[PDB]
């Protein structure tokens, strides 16, 4: 049986079938929801690098799709646009009507290649990928999405800010992935799960003010020298 | 049972979206010619964790999952959206699926105001 | 409320089409290879004003479409099928979502029978 | 909360969730209809320039569709074959499962070119569009159609002959559009709202009979001189 | 009325395939990564003829056809999901669609343990 | 109304509506369960000349769908690949979401060709086409099937072995049709209704051995001279 939260002497638990109380009264389907909780809020990595490692493509598991109510702000999303060597792409096209996650602070558009053994992106851990009221099992191509989970239970009776973070992806979904953060598109960092995304801006911005960008057409890389908390609380060097 | 909290870490505060029930909108803006963008239908709001339910919500959602993910595979339908629904069904099976004994311990029949007559 | 009609006509009588519920066809016509066609599927009847229901019916109609709209809005469902279900277990929830009390204005159980006894 | 309708003392009423009345007996689902009524019978205009007037292109709003059981034989339908000058579609195709209005006494198909600053046709007064027990939100390309709300309600335990009247259009859903009424493929008629569905058939029956076709390679177009009721109860001149 | 076999033959037993209701997996079988593919998501039983079940649901498949057709026939929704569901509704408004006359034929309220107080 | 399945007295009946027995408890909708049940229990000839014979194309009939969640393991089960003479498909491709039946011991894999004069294919006796889990009216193209009905009903409160038969068809859909079993692809045996699936595997197994097959590279074609229980109780001679 799928779990329902009840409000029970102060404290929310799981209802039991074996178990009838009848002081418990739902009146109307309106103290029925469902709810999306991110990932993020249980202190999970939001690192790229980090993030990346919890999906991986599988074949012979048909998607499956379940809608929720309400959801999270989310600090961290991502977006993938992963194709082969060979140029073919790695996830499917949206599904009619399946938007990105309603509320992002910071979207890490990734772009690269891998192998992508496999017919479909799917979690490592079980958990889903939100989309605007709709969690599906499987990433969907260039579409914006949060890590999260479904619950559903009975009631009793400043703005929007949104950064675009663009990286460079290489080996995606394999031991060996490599990942830049894109300044402008001749101008790359190489990047690690050390770098925050507040960290990243500043990065950027400092590296446009400092005149860091490839003023050639080549591309510049760039390897940053070192120079636990939750949000809620031609290469060459920078030192 | 009781909702233990075993993850790692927990964001007592809930910044919240959602789609306001129904809420005769201000003039016009309830044709879908005149209304919000898709991008522009959502209300927010903000929850602390009174009675520690932002942290148990986050156990809870965590441990739906598993049975949450079966029920998806057992499903041939691409988009389920009657999960909750079908819960309401079973509330009223559950009091009202069979006969109702008054008195009895699975029957939801309070003879009080009848008993004092 | 009671709906007062606010449009600026009327037609008094209402020429309608729908489909059988059942209507076990003659012989082989319910096989689909051998029924009729999506056009030839419908049922028609004609309705005249008594009671005004006609009247009434238009504008319920036109004052439903706010609501639905909005309604419409919230939802991610491409095609919606599931109003009439989810009022009817909305109007099984209103009488026996809780416990029944006899005797009570909320509680649709009669001891009349039961009370010559 | 969506109104639902109930017969009370010999009238239909609109009955509130605030008020549980015992007297009312829903013995099973076949109680609950849902019904859709076409704005002709509130009295609107339904000639093709008034009718059009009514809708509008708009982008950023996902289309929905909602069905319905029951329907009204329509004296006026709509049939949309709107293109761009560009001669790109203005309009999405119908979606598997929708067909036309199954009754329509009058079909006017209407064939031309406009802008179409929008992503979908909608209704500016917020009706709906009516198809074959489903209504959306916006217009399908070649899919017939009449305007229509829908309502919910709770029950208490000739032929068929349909003519098609074909029109052309230029600035479609702007404040300068243009019509012709068409006899055939080179002869036409100047349009306005003045024009009743059996007027512009009678105009094509003499038009043929009195031989005003174009019996020339090139477009014949009539302007007529003049020459409030409900219905349920090259350029020349035609003086 | 019950149902009579009119087939040319029965086979009286019965190798079913279903899906599990859900059946908490061992360990990390039920993340659809890690899962089972589409085609060994099933599990298998064998049901012999006792009280001529089988017989009689072949037989009742049968009769249900004509029905269930018709039902398609009228139905704009491609894909069915919701018969059982209504049938539960509809259940429940058999019993409780209306007020309950205790000691009536068509109310399902026991006042026994009550009358013995 | 559908009729819905109960025990009562030891026996299975259909519940009619006009009847409320407070005896029966429904506690929970997993009492309520949809069956699919194939025609193969009920004596139907099996063989794929007979099983064609009950499909037939027509148009002008939308397809439609239901879902049910037990099946049969099928003895013979049907998969079409059949295109007209021009090469056109002349069945649909299977909609997301629909595989194959889950359980079949012998496949017929039919190739071939027909006029196919109808939109769809449907069953002649109004039977269904049972795929994974999901019932249709119509048959799709390359999906592997089996013919069935389903029921509705409340509840009270060796491996798996699959083998393919391929067959070539002309003129399928009509009273003139041919079928040939597929040995190889140069080698084929005349086909009728009296030959089973075991008969024909030992046929292939022998023509194998003995060396029957075509040596050439010319197609052989054989002929078999003759050499009503149900199944759980360049021509040539071969006699
Ligand atoms: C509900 O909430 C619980 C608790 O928060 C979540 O539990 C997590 O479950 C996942 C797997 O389902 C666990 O991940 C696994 O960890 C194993 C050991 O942990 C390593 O890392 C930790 C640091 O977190 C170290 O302390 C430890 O020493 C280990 O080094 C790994 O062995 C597993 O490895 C598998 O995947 C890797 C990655 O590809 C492969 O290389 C391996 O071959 C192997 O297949 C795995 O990574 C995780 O540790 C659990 N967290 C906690 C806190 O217990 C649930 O996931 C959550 N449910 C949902 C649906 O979200
Ligand atoms: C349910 O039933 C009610 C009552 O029948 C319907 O009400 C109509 O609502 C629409 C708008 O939602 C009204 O249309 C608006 O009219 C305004 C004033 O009316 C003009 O026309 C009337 C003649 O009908 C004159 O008497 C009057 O003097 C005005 O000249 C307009 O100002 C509005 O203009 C807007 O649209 C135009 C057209 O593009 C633009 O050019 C403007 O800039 C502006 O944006 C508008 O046209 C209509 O009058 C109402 N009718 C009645 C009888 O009250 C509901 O629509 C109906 N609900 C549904 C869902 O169908
Ligand atoms: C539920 O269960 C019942 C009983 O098992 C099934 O009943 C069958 O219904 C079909 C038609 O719906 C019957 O088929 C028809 O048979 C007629 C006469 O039968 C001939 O064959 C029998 C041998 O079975 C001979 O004994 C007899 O003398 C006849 O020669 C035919 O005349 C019909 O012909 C039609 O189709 C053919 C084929 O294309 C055309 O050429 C004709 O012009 C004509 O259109 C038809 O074939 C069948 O006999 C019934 N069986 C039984 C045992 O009664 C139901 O079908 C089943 N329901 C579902 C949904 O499966
Ligand atoms: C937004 C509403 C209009 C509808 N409800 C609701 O969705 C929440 C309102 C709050 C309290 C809930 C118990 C119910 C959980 C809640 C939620 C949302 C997202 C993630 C987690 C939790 C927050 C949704 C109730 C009333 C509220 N005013
Ligand atoms: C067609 C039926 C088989 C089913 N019902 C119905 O659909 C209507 C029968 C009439 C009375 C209704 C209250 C219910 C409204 C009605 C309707 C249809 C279209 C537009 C507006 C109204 C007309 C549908 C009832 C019984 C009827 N004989
Ligand atoms: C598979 C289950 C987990 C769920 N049920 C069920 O699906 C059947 C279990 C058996 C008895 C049923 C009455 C119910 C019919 C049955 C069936 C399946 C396919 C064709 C015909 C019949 C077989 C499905 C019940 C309990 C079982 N253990
Ligand atoms: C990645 O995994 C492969 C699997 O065979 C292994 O050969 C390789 O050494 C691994 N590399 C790293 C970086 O762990
Ligand atoms: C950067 O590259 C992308 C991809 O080729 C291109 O679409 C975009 O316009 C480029 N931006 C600039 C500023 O050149
Ligand atoms: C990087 O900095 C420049 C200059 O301030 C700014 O225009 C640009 O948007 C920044 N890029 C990102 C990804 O923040
Ligand atoms: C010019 O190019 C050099 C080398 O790429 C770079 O270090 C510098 O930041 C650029 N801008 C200047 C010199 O203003
Ligand atoms: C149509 O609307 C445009 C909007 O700017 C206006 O400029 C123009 O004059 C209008 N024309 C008519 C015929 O009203
Ligand atoms: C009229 O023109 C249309 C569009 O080109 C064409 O399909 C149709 O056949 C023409 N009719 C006649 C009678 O020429
Ligand atoms: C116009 O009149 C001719 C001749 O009677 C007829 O064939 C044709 O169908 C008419 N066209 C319309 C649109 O009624
Ligand atoms: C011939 O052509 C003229 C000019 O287009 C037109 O007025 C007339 O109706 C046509 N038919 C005749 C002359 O019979
Ligand atoms: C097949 O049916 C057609 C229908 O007209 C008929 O002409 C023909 O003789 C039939 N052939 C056989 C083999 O029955
Ligand atoms: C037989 O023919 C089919 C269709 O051309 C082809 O796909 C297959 O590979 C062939 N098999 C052999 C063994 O040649
Ligand atoms: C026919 O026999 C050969 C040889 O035993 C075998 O490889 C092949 O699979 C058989 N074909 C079929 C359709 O059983
Ligand atoms: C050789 O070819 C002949 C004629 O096709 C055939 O009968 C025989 O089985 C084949 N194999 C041999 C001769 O070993």
């Amino acid at each position: 049986s799928i779990p329902l939260g009840v409000i029970h002497n102060s404290a929310l638990q799981v209802s039991d079938v074996d178990k009838l109380v009848c002081r418990d009264k739902l009146s109307s389907t309106n103290q029925l929801r469902s709810v999306g909780l991110n990932l993020e809020g249980n202190g999970v990595a939001t690192d790229v690098p980090s993030a990346t490692k919890r999906w991986g493509f599988r074949s012979g598991v048909p998607p499956k799709v379940v809608n929720y109510e309400a959801g999270e702000w989310a600090e961290n999303c991502y977006n993938l646009e992963i194709k082969k060597p060979d140029g073919s792409e790695c996830l499917p096209a949206a599904p009619d009507g399946i938007r990105g996650f309603p509320r992002c602070r910071y979207v890490h558009k990734v772009s690269g290649t891998g192998p992508c053994a496999g017919d479909f992106a799917f979690h490592k851990e079980g958990a889903f990928f939100l989309y605007d009221r709709l969690a599906s099992t499987v990433i969907y191509r260039g579409t914006t999405f949060a890590e999260g989970v479904v619950a559903f239970l009975i009631l009793p009776q400043s703005g929007y800010y949104s950064t675009t973070i663009r990286y460079q992806a290489t080996g995606f979904g394999t031991n060996e992935t490599e990942y830049l953060f894109e300044v402008d598109n001749l101008t790359y960092v190489q990047l690690e799960s050390r770098f925050t995304p507040q960290f990243l801006l500043q990065l950027n911005e400092t590296i446009y003010t400092s005149g860091k960008r490839s003023n050639t057409t080549g591309k510049l890389i760039w390897k940053v020298n070192p120079e636990e908390w939750a949000f809620w609380e031609x290469x060459x060097x920078x030192x | 049972e009781a909702i233990v909290n075993a993850q790692p870490k927990c964001n007592p505060n809930l910044h919240y979206w959602t789609t306001q029930d129904e809420g005769a909108a201000i003039g016009l803006a309830w044709i879908p010619y005149f209304g919000p963008a898709a991008e522009g239908i959502y209300i927010e709001g903000l929850m602390h964790n009174q009675d520690g339910l932002i942290c148990g919500l986050r156990q809870l959602a965590n441990e739906t999952t598993q049975a949450l993910q079966l029920f998806l595979r057992a499903t041939t339908e691409l988009r389920t959206f009657s999960i909750l629904n079908r819960k309401a069904i079973d509330f009223l099976l559950q009091r009202w699926g069979g006969t109702c004994h008054i008195l009895g311990p699975d029957c939801c029949i309070e003879p009080a105001d009848w008993t004092k007559n």
